[PDB]
């Protein structure tokens, strides 16, 4: 299967045509998603198979083939861009100023942008176009936007 | 049954578009992974 590092979209053609259910990025011959994406299914790439290694329902996260390998941050102070890969259209860089997500346990960076739920597992990236999270684990605000958190795992 | 296929280079783009707000949200995390908004 294709190894290449890069933004890759998730697949199934379990229901109507071929259907994208998310997103993920390949880095260091590892694939990282969101959890809710895969429910920690085996994937396919082309004649090779994927099956998971680590995940964790609660982080909403999963990684194929070894450990999760992004460790970059928000520097809680500049833009970053979502490289949003919609169902049925082309990726695309979208620039934005992280709010905050406060929790009990510390704050979280979040992006308020709206894409479809099969975006699900695209990277935030900061200005070195390292990947600081994934986007699609968030809430809906009163006015009924989205906002996703900017989830990140921990590389032993 | 699932399958990836590459959508492309994870990049930087100069004079990408730029949009979206910054709220910042008092919010909880549950056991299965849901945020929700506390108030
Ligand atoms: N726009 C929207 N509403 N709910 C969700 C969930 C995941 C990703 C995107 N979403």
């Amino acid at each position: 299967g294709e190894t290449t590092d890069g933004v890759y979209r998730v697949m199934t053609r379990r229901l109507l045509g071929s259907t994208q259910v998310g997103v993920g990025v390949m880095q260091e011959g590892v694939f990282h998603t969101m959890w809710h994406v895969t429910k920690g299914a085996a994937l396919r790439s082309g004649e090779g198979r994927l099956d998971p290694y680590w995940g964790d329902v609660k982080q909403d996260l999963v990684s194929y083939c070894g450990p999760w390998k992004l460790d970059a941050a928000w520097d809680g102070l500049s833009e970053v861009q979502l490289l949003a890969v919609p169902p049925g259209e082309r990726a695309k860089n979208i620039q934005t100023l992280p709010g905050i997500f406060k929790t009990k346990d510390g704050d979280i960076g979040a992006v308020a942008l709206d894409y479809p739920a099969g975006t699900s597992g695209s990277p935030i990236l900061d200005k070195c176009g390292r990947v600081i999270g994934l986007y699609g684990n968030g809430v809906v605000i009163k006015n009924g936007s989205y906002v996703s958190a900017i989830t990140q795992g921990k590389r032993e | 049954d699932m399958y990836i296929e590459r959508a492309g280079d994870i990049t930087w783009e100069k004079d990408a578009e730029v949009t979206g707000n910054s709220p910042r949200l008092d919010v909880a995390l549950d056991e299965s992974g849901d945020f929700s908004l506390v108030e």
